[PDB]
């Protein structure tokens, strides 16, 4: 499903301010990371990144390619391809707590300035 | 005897649909003034806009048909002295949009002394003819309001889809990069290059710039480029070593159709 900025901002409300990252920054990050597509599947190198947050099966979630992957998030990668973002968010938090915002390659180059544009002015 | 600042032929909002199949023969019949190779020059006045329209391409013939169907009458209404160039990427390596656009610049200039270049994806059709396909004081971003993004700019730094740079503005940034293979990033790098040269971005408003995109599937061999985020972070340096100055390519064939010129080139493989 291809969500909208506002739909995303609302959905990930609970991650706001975590690790010092605002919703504006996330809205920016997620657009560039997966274009707000909850079913995005990309093959970064030898691994695959899943969903809206593009969580990789290299270490974070468990897929068929990486059977003995760390699966640090303790979840099947397929659960990151639905429209229930609560488990994608929880996994994002663990990544923020362990690796930090830099896991999201788009953050530094595309979301270091002009963040106000990413604000959802919807009630 | 020089064309008016604003064309008197403009109609404004247009109905853009992609359901009726197109027949280039009809399009040609409907566009008598267009000469071999997709060239046109108004007969009344003299146009100061010598425009070469470059379209990066590989296996998008159906889209090209619609593009030609809609753009030709529009470009004439805009009173431009233009030429249509479809830069076809031979082979099956990862698609390189920016390099192909560079080739179009070079190749086009051999045919005529264009002073303006409009770089356009094959699937974007403007919805208002007031959205002139020409150059301005500053680099012009044309597809500012795509349906794909709710008729709004996806992000203020966006310079993708359809944009134009005068010959001076283009040489100014050493053209575009050639090192971006696969989808994503190249357009942001180009945007970065404009900034690192005091140049800003000109744009029509969100209504005059509404644009329709022919929906399609992700083409084979155009998967997101893994290193696109690292690359856009070092544009200030790489732009000096990656551009027109370093462009190399082998033209395999030049085709002149009545509505456009298709140049098939071998642009090598990713380094
Ligand atoms: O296999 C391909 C990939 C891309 N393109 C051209 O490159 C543009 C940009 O590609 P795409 O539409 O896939 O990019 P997106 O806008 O959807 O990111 C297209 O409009 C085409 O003009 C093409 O002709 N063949
Ligand atoms: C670094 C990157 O991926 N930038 C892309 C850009 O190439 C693309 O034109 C635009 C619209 O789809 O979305 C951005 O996220
Ligand atoms: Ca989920
Ligand atoms: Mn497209």
């Amino acid at each position: 499903t291809e969500l909208t900025k506002c739909k995303v901002s609302h959905a990930i409300k609970d991650i706001d301010g975590y690790q010092g990252i605002s919703l504006l920054e996330w809205a920016c990050v997620l657009f560039h990371t997966s274009g707000y597509d909850t079913q995005a599947v990309v093959n970064d190198n030898g691994s695959t990144e899943y969903g809206l947050f593009q969580i990789s099966d290299r270490f974070w979630c468990k897929s068929s390619e990486f059977p003995e992957s760390e699966n640090i998030c303790g979840i099947s990668c397929d659960k990151l391809l639905d429209d229930e973002l609560d488990d994608d968010i929880a996994c994002a938090k663990k990544i923020l707590a362990i690796k930090g915002i830099d896991y999201w390659k788009a953050y530094k180059p595309m979301c270091s300035e002009k963040l106000e544009q990413w604000r959802c002015e919807k009630p | 005897t020089a064309c008016p600042e604003e064309s008197p032929l403009l109609v404004g909002p247009m109905l853009i649909e992609f359901n009726i199949p197109v027949d280039l023969k009809l399009v040609e019949q409907q566009n008598p003034k267009v000469k071999l190779g997709g060239r046109y020059t108004p007969m009344d006045c003299i146009s100061p806009h010598k425009v070469a329209i470059i379209i990066p391409f590989r296996n998008r013939q159906e889209h090209l048909k619609y593009w030609l169907y809609y753009l030709h009458p529009i470009l004439q209404r805009q009173q431009l002295d233009y030429g249509i160039y479809v830069i076809n990427q031979a082979g099956e390596s990862m698609f390189n949009r920016a390099k192909l656009l560079n080739v179009g610049f070079k190749e086009a200039l051999k045919d005529y002394d264009y002073n303006c270049f409009v770089f356009s994806d094959v699937d974007l059709i403007p919805m208002n003819d007031h959205n002139t396909y020409r150059c301005f004081s500053q680099p012009r971003h044309i597809s500012v309001a795509m349906d794909k993004f709710g008729f709004s700019l996806p992000y203020v730094q966006y310079f993708g889809g359809v944009s134009a740079l005068s010959k001076q503005q283009f040489l100014s940034i050493n053209g575009f990069p050639n090192n971006y293979w696969g989808a994503g990033g190249e357009d942001d790098d180009i945007y970065n290059r404009l900034a690192f040269r005091g140049m800003s971005v000109s744009r029509p408003n969100a209504v005059i710039g509404k644009t329709r995109m022919i929906r399609h599937s992700r083409d084979k061999k155009n998967e997101p480029n893994p290193q696109r985020f690292d690359r856009i972070a070092h544009t200030k340096e790489t732009m000096l070593s990656d551009g027109l100055n370093s462009l190399t390519y082998m033209v395999l064939e030049v085709q002149r159709y009545p509505l456009y010129t298709k140049i098939t080139v071998d642009i090598g493989t990713p380094s």
